[PDB]
């Protein structure tokens, strides 16, 4: 089963999918070949935890009823600079304005 | 695989597929891999990308599909959006 | 020119709403009149009496949007085999996303206030220009 994400960090956001049987190190094989940094240099997360990169997305809670193609799920990432990982930052996307008041 | 790079008004930078993009024939114009939108802010080109995958996923699929979500705070820039970029 | 032909010989159907809209069914009669039935809430089935050659179309209830039926947008019940109903499900199309935010914006405006938007006047005119059974015969000729 395909599962639809967005991998997010401070204003990146990449849009694919995957297998839900595939591993998180095999999704950082993915992020390596469009920012062209290699796994051992990338960090990802559900929410705020850490994943591991022998576990499925699938073990991970990506399903395929819950990362859908028209509300995929978000993956989160941190680069290593130089020595040690940065903090994971992920900058929001823009405030819609206010109802104009026919819309009320 | 070949990507491409949407850029927001505010400086998000959104990846996706190449022919996922194609869908808009005014993007296929644009890049004949970056793209600038400087009247489209993130909050409504995220939700652009988001159409991309819905519409290559359903389209010729006899699996029920379900409708495109739309929140009521979005849909006036979205409309806008959908119009220039003809999808 | 799209009419029902007056065949006489009976077409059981299923009427399958797979769609999360209310859904007007509607017969062109022999003269190309277009006589709507009454409603299927989303997700409900009906079984009905039809005949061969008769010819059907599927709309929103509410706002008259076009729907799918067998993946297209007419729908003709055939010769049943093993006494066997027909089924004819109903879906959503995937709209453009311009449609699509014409249908939610629609949802939100009330008509005479179309110009009040903010917007270019040709998007006044596409909110003014809503789905309808007429406009969609004629183009389908
Ligand atoms: C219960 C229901 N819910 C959603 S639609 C529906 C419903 C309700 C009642 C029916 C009864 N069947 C009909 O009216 C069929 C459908 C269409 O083929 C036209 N029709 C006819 O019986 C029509 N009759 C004929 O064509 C006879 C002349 O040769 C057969 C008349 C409306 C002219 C009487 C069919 C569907």
């Amino acid at each position: 089963m395909d599962v639809f994400l967005m991998i997010r960090r401070h204003k990146t956001t990449i849009f694919t999918d995957a297998k839900e049987s595939s591993t998180v190190f095999e999704l950082k094989r993915i992020v390596e070949g469009i920012l062209k940094r290699p796994p051992d240099e990338q960090r990802l997360y559900k929410d705020d935890q850490l994943l591991d990169d022998g576990k499925t997305l699938g073990e991970c809670g990506f399903t395929s009823q819950t990362a859908r193609p028209q509300a995929p799920a978000t993956v989160g990432l941190a680069f290593r600079a130089d020595d040690t990982f940065e903090a994971l930052c992920i900058e929001p996307f823009s405030s819609p304005p206010e109802l104009p008041d026919v819309m009320k | 695989m070949m990507y491409v790079k949407l850029i927001s008004s505010d400086g998000h930078e959104f990846i996706v597929k190449r022919e996922h993009a194609l869908t808009s024939g005014t993007i296929k114009a644009m890049l004949s891999n970056e793209v600038n939108f400087r009247e489209i802010p993130s909050h409504v080109l995220s939700k652009v990308c988001m159409y991309f995958t819905y519409k290559v996923r359903y389209t010729n699929s006899s699996t029920e599909i379900p409708e495109f979500p739309i929140a009521p705070e979005i849909a006036l820039e979205l409309l806008m959006a959908a119009n220039f970029l003809d999808c | 020119v799209l009419r029902s032909v007056n065949s006489r010989e009976p077409s059981q159907v299923i009427f399958c709403n797979r769609s999360p809209r209310v859904v007007l069914p509607v017969w062109l009669n022999f003269d190309g009149e277009p006589q709507p039935y009454p409603t299927l809430p989303p997700g409900t089935g009906r079984r009905i009496h039809s005949y061969r050659g008769h010819l059907w179309l599927f709309r929103d209830a509410g706002t008259h949007d076009g729907l799918l039926v067998n993946q297209t947008e007419l729908f003709v019940p055939s010769l049943n085999v093993d006494g066997q109903p027909i089924f004819a499900n109903i879906t959503l199309p995937v709209y453009t996303l311009k449609e699509r935010c014409l249908q939610v914006v629609r949802s939100l405006v009330k008509p005479e206030n179309y110009r009040r938007l903010d917007i270019v006047r040709s998007l006044y005119e596409d909110l003014e220009d809503h789905p309808n059974v007429q406009k969609d015969l004629e183009r389908l000729t």
